RNA sequence: AUGGUAGGAUAGUGGCCUACCAUGGUUUCAACGGGUAACGGGGAAUAAGGGUUCGAUUCCGGAGAGGGAGCCUGAGAAACGG
């Protein structure tokens, strides 16, 4: 904003070198999975995969937005006009309303 | 105009409000010389009596700017002469449509007035809300009203005639006959209260409000209110409007009869009093004002009780005539008013003065019964329902500017009885059965069956210990109806007599039925029995209690065969 | 209308609907046909030419046993207490199969009496049941699925069945 | 046909019940052979009204308000179902995928119609068949929507209100409930004050505008047996009197100015109190009607007294009254329907101009 | 989306669907993605007793019965025989 330096797909000054290290991880796995033969090498993919999981999120989503057990806040395209809202519905002027809202009558 | 005479509206619907100075001669002729050029035929004037129609004629091809109106001494008022209008063989407009072509009519007429193409109709809030629908119809009608005047309804009117609308509408407030902004004028306006702001009020327009239960109905003094403090002028000012937006007249004089009346007090319905300010001005619930009756200190209850009946115990009695009750103009859902009515029956059950007067902190006097005398609506006969003031004496030649019957009621709201009350009704139930299509052909049927509902109710009131009618001998029915006729009768119950035929036989049997003879063997006492009543006693035809009732079919027909029937087992 | 088919999953990689048929008849997903409690109705359903699967809508007792002596009479039903795999079905009072189901296992007690000739405290049975004898409202489940048989079946729990499962009601 | 009262005399009517038959159960497969086999006058005298029938009825029955048509939902499969008052028969069937537990119907003459079942699935069904279903957060137990602010709202046993606000095409508004009781879910016809019928007989009231509650209410038995829920609640139509009745079989009338107690009346079996309905359209004001499950009780709500009572042969759910008549729907759990009129409670509509003159005098 | 268990549904295994859990699964050995009148492939099929490798045989890629939507009976079917 202040001119110093919006699709984040490509950013320059950040430096993230995952796509050959996630390229190297799966020569990690190649080169662990062939030298775990005796008895075990390092690290065949504990801390690998997890600093795949972890950067991202693990995955950033949710089984509750998954199944549509949490509410979904985009526009379903179908649905946009059938019931297509009314005039001043209000039979009362809404400000004696007010009156009812800010004095209930059951409080 | 113009832009209604270029639409194509066929609800060219033109409303036309003003205050005081419009010009109302001038604004009517220049809508006639505008219809004159863009019109069909003519314009149909619609007034409820001999306005300034022959003004508003004598404005439209001549009158100019300077008017020079005159009584009877004017050109239009005089007929033996050329008033240059003169019509010809010429497509002319201004000279066939003339004063030789007043197209003048009475707003009661509803046929002709829809069989018209081009009306106007001047001071129509005055007219019935039933009567301006059936003016004021899918034709072209421009509409002229006034408001806030003498002679004329506040703006609840027009906001009622507003809400049966919704069109075109428009609205005037400078003064042409003087300007506006004049201080006398304002300073008149104050003194006589004539500036309306109750639907202005922030906490007294409508049914939002506090509770009914915490009801303050309190009393105020007439010095109190006659005293000119700022607070006790919101008060009045809020009260008179009050009184104002109720009630479809007002006589300019009505607020200074008020407050001479030495015999008429009147009491402050106010909402739940908060004890945490106290000292502020409060907008009060209802106002309720009623008067005495009797021979202590104006008298149309006893007077129209003295034309009802020889009652000199009911005429020196203490009655109270309540002579206006109302909440504000829009809490009418409230059901304040049916509080009151209960404070105002436990009322009789039991520098400056005092601004605020306490309810407690007030003898009253010893009265006899209370009620008061209002038209004949179906929303005052609902008020009077849930109230127990049962009417008795009707009007039977009904108002000509009301355009509505007036209908006296009464309620013996003390712990003395005295039974002539009951005894009156009984007689007011025979009377109203009796002018029931005598001379009450045109009312609603539903309306008379809540007024012998009315008088029903005072029958099964209290002092009920030996005014219990008996039922019919067998003289006694042989006297009413015939053998043959009860023979005629059981063939209604084998279905094959015609309309024509039960209805012969309907006007003897309409009054067994009003009669506790039949009511003590059956209780046909569904809309069945409106039909009945609407076909026997308002002598109306079966097209015509069909399309009231709202069910076109034989039904009608059905019921009252169900209901002759039943007469047939009475036997 | 609904859908028993394969394809419309999405494949292991997660390969995008590749759309190949639409429905016919022979995967035709049913209804989910469920009961609830009251007098006993019986639809028959013909598939596959000359299979009848009876749909039991609504049913009123059951054959549920008792396995320490290994015995079942028919006994009126009360209403459903616990699901496992659902919490509305139990207020919606629906008997699909493993619902653990009150009953006034009256012929129970009769069968009680005419076996052995004791009351019961008002050869032997562990004490957690004789908490509802007095109450009259035993506990049952549900083996049988009604939704194809037509049938309602259970068992009455037994030892630990209700030392889990009433730690599961509260 | 039938005069069965509840000996106040109150000649209530019932047509199509379970006492009667089909008249015309089968025409070829019974009634051809069973001709001769049978004179049967009394059948011959049995009059079927609006000709179809409906096995294991519904859950939930409705009739729009103008059209003059009605709304049915059986369960043998699940059916949703048309039928017209002016053509006197099935105007329409069709199967969807569940059993509808609750259904609510566009403003006007059964052109779009929203549907709830046990799944989470909404469906918003046109003119046409099916045209979309959707997904709610939380299950179903209860919707209901308002022409006002183009909203309807949905709930079952939770936290969060769903507001389906139809225009822009979302859902939106999640409304913070207590203690996950919205059992029933009602509406102010005139000013939209929401109401939820919560497992410890409290009720919300919501300003949707401002998308803010307002207060809560308590209802207390005085005798009190068992904690409650609320089961239903229902607005007048003049925007004053409020309603509430719970499962105890306590219908509670509130007037509304600020009034702890209120009309209270209980039923003499108490399972439930289902649907409460007004009649303020047709005359003789203040008679108000509760149904339990296997007792419908027309009753004063000014008097306290009982007006009439319906007591029918097999268990019922649903009351739908047709506006402007004496006329009666349930939605029994049996292959007949229970309808039935009671000609003191109001005239009978256009449709059924003869229903009124046929069992009158008989 | 992957599994766990339970339930519904199915003629039936089944995340096919639902409920509640655990977060995982496929990949540099290429997961996913751009090209194909795929009238092109298939021993699908004898042959062509020499027409260079085929002149010829057939399977073949689907949807539908004016158009969406639902239903119906039959060991056959979401029928162009409702």
């Amino acid at each position: 904003a202040n001119g110093r330096l919006i699709d984040i797909t490509e950013n320059p000054y950040v430096f993230d070198d995952e796509d050959f290290y996630r390229v190297l991880l799966n020569d990690l796995i190649d080169k662990k999975i062939s030298n775990a033969h005796n008895s075990e090498s390092a690290a065949i993919t504990i801390t690998s995969t997890n600093a795949r999981s972890n950067n991202k999120l693990k995955k950033n989503i949710d089984t509750k937005a998954s199944k549509g057990r949490k509410l979904n806040y985009s526009v379903q395209d179908p649905i946009a006009n059938y019931e297509a809202p009314i005039t001043s519905g209000y039979k009362w002027s809404d400000d004696q309303i007010d009156e009812f809202f800010a004095g209930l009558l059951g409080q | 105009f113009i832009d209604a005479i270029s639409e194509k509206t066929l609800n060219f619907t033109v409303a036309l409000t003003a205050g005081r100075g419009r010009g109302k001669s001038a604004a009517l002729g220049i809508s006639i010389a505008a219809a004159v050029s863009h019109g069909y035929s003519n314009i149909f004037v619609t007034s409820p009596s001999p306005e300034n129609l022959k003004t508003l004629f004598e404005f439209i091809f001549k009158g100019f700017d300077a008017l020079g109106y005159q009584e009877h001494i004017d050109y239009d008022i005089i007929q033996s002469t050329n008033p240059d209008f003169n019509k010809a063989i010429v497509r002319v407009d201004i000279k066939r449509d003339h004063r030789q072509t007043i197209q003048y009519i009475v707003p009661q007429d509803h046929q002709v007035l829809g069989q018209a193409e081009l009306v106007v109709i001047d001071e129509a809030a005055a007219i019935p809300l039933p009567i301006v629908k059936n003016l004021l119809g899918p034709y072209l009608v421009f509409m002229a009203s006034t408001i806030n005047g003498y002679e004329g309804t506040g703006r609840s009117l027009s906001l009622k005639l507003i809400q049966q609308l919704r069109l075109r509408e428009i609205s005037l407030d400078e003064p042409i006959r003087y300007a506006p902004g004049d201080p006398i004028e304002k300073w008149l306006n104050k003194l006589l209260c004539l500036d309306v702001t109750l639907i202005k009020n922030p906490r007294f327009a409508t049914r939002g409000t506090p509770h009914p239960s915490q009801c303050n109905l309190f009393v105020v003094n007439r010095d109190t209110l006659f005293s000119y403090h700022p607070v006790s002028e919101n008060f009045l000012e809020k009260m008179m409007a009050l009184y104002v937006s109720s009630h479809y007249k007002n006589s300019p004089n009505d607020l200074q009869l008020m407050s001479d009346a030495p015999a008429h007090k009147l009491f402050v319905l106010l909402p739940p009093i908060d004890p945490k300010d106290g000292g502020r001005i409060p907008d009060p619930l209802c106002v309720i004002q009623i008067a005495l009756e009797g021979e202590i200190s104006g008298d149309l209850i006893p007077w129209l009780i003295s034309q009802q009946f020889q009652d000199e115990e009911f005429a020196s009695l203490s009655g109270a005539r309540i002579v206006r009750i109302a909440t504000n103009p829009e809490y009418a859902s409230m059901g304040y008013g049916s509080r009151a009515i209960e404070l105002l029956r436990d009322y009789f059950e039991g520098t400056l003065p005092p601004l605020l007067l306490k309810l407690s902190e007030q003898p009253p006097h010893y009265l006899h019964y209370l009620g008061v005398s209002y038209g004949l609506t179906q929303s005052l006969h609902k008020f009077w329902k849930n109230n127990s003031f049962v009417p008795v004496y009707l009007r039977q030649t009904a108002n000509d500017l009301t355009g509505e019957h007036t209908c006296v009621m009464l309620n013996v709201l003390e712990g003395r009885e005295s039974n002539w009350l009951v005894e009156f009704a009984k007689d007011f139930r025979k009377r109203f059965l009796s002018l029931l299509s005598y001379d009450f052909h045109k009312f609603t049927a539903v309306q008379a069956l809540s007024v012998i509902e009315s008088s029903k109710k005072a029958q099964d009131l209290s002092d009920d210990e030996k005014h219990d009618n008996k039922e019919l001998t067998r003289t006694h029915l042989d006297d009413i109806f015939s053998p043959f006729d009860l023979k005629r009768l059981d063939s209604y119950s084998n279905n094959l007599l015609d309309y024509h035929v039960i209805g012969d036989m309907i006007p003897m049997l309409a009054l067994l039925y009003f009669g506790d003879k039949m009511g003590d063997s059956v209780k046909l006492s569904s809309v069945q029995s409106a039909i009945l009543l609407a076909i026997g006693l308002q002598r109306k035809n079966i097209d015509t209690i069909a399309k009231e009732l709202n069910l076109p079919s034989n039904q009608t027909i059905a019921m009252f065969a169900k209901i002759m029937r039943k007469m047939s087992q009475y036997f | 209308g609904i859908s028993r088919d394969s394809r419309h999953k999405r494949s292991a990689t997660g390969a995008k609907r590749a759309q190949f048929r639409k429905k016919r008849k022979f995967e035709l997903g049913r209804q989910p046909a469920n009961t609830k409690i009251g007098a006993k109705r019986i639809h028959s359903v013909r598939t596959r030419g000359g299979n009848k699967k009876y749909r039991a809508l609504r049913i009123e007792t059951g054959n549920f046993s008792w396995a320490s002596e290994g015995i079942s009479k028919k006994t009126r039903i009360a209403g459903v207490v616990y699901h496992p795999s659902n919490n509305e079905l139990v207020r919606t009072n629906t008997l699909t199969k493993a619902a653990i189901v009150q009953i006034d296992a009256t012929p129970f007690r009769q069968w009680f009496e005419a076996h052995y000739g004791q009351t019961l405290g008002k050869a032997k049975i562990e004490s957690s049941v004789e908490s509802q004898f007095s109450a009259g409202r035993l506990y049952a489940c549900i083996s049988s699925r009604p939704g194809q048989s037509g049938r309602c079946d259970g068992y009455i729990l037994e030892g630990e069945e209700l030392a889990f499962y009433l730690r599961r009601l509260t | 046909v039938l005069k069965s009262t509840s000996a106040n005399d109150v000649s209530v009517y019932q047509v199509s019940g379970t006492n009667v038959s089909r008249s015309l159960p089968d025409w070829i497969a019974k009634k051809r052979k069973r001709q001769l086999k049978n004179d049967l006058e009394y059948q011959n005298r049995v009059e079927l009204i609006q000709d179809f029938e409906f096995s294991e009825a519904s859950n939930k029955i409705k009739v729009s308000r103008d059209g003059q048509y009605c709304m049915a939902t059986g369960t043998y499969k699940p059916q949703i179902h048309v039928y017209d008052f002016a053509n006197l028969s099935l105007k329409f069937d069709r199967h969807t995928d569940a059993e509808n537990v609750d259904f609510t119907i566009l403003s006007d003459d059964w052109t779009k119609s929203v549907h709830l079942q046990n799944d989470r699935s909404i469906q918003f069904q046109n003119k046409g068949g099916l045209h979309y279903t959707t997904r709610i957060p939380k299950f179903g137990r209860s919707l209901v929507y308002n022409k006002v602010n183009c909203d309807l709202y949905v709930g079952a046993s939770g936290n969060e209100l769903y507001r389906l606000n139809l225009e822009k095409g979302r859902f939106l508004n999640p409304f913070k409930l207590d203690t996950e009781g919205v059992n029933h879910v009602s509406i102010n016809e005139v000013n939209g004050l929401l109401a939820a019928g919560t497992e410890t007989n409290v009720v919300e009231f919501w300003d949707p505008r401002s998308r803010s509650r307002v207060s809560k209410l308590y209802l207390e038995n005085n005798i009190d047996n068992r904690p409650f829920q609320v089961t239903t609640t229902s607005f007048r139509n003049d925007g004053l009197t409020f309603a509430c009745g719970t499962s105890n079989g306590y219908s509670y009338i509130y007037d509304l100015r600020t009034s702890e107690p209120s009309i209270i009346k209980d039923q003499g079996y108490g399972f439930d109190i289902k649907k409460i309905i007004w009649l303020d359209n047709v005359g003789t004001e203040n008679k108000i009607v509760t149904c339990d499950k296997r007792i419908a009780k027309i009753w004063d709500r000014l008097d306290g007294k009982a007006y009439a009572s319906m007591e029918p042969s097999v268990d019922i759910n649903d009351i739908e009254h047709v506006p402007g008549t004496g006329m009666f729907f349930t939605a029994n759990e049996s292959i007949p329907m229970h309808t039935y009129y009671i000609p003191s409670l109001g005239p009978s509509p256009r449709w059924c101009s003869f229903l009124d003159s046929i069992t009158e005098e008989l």
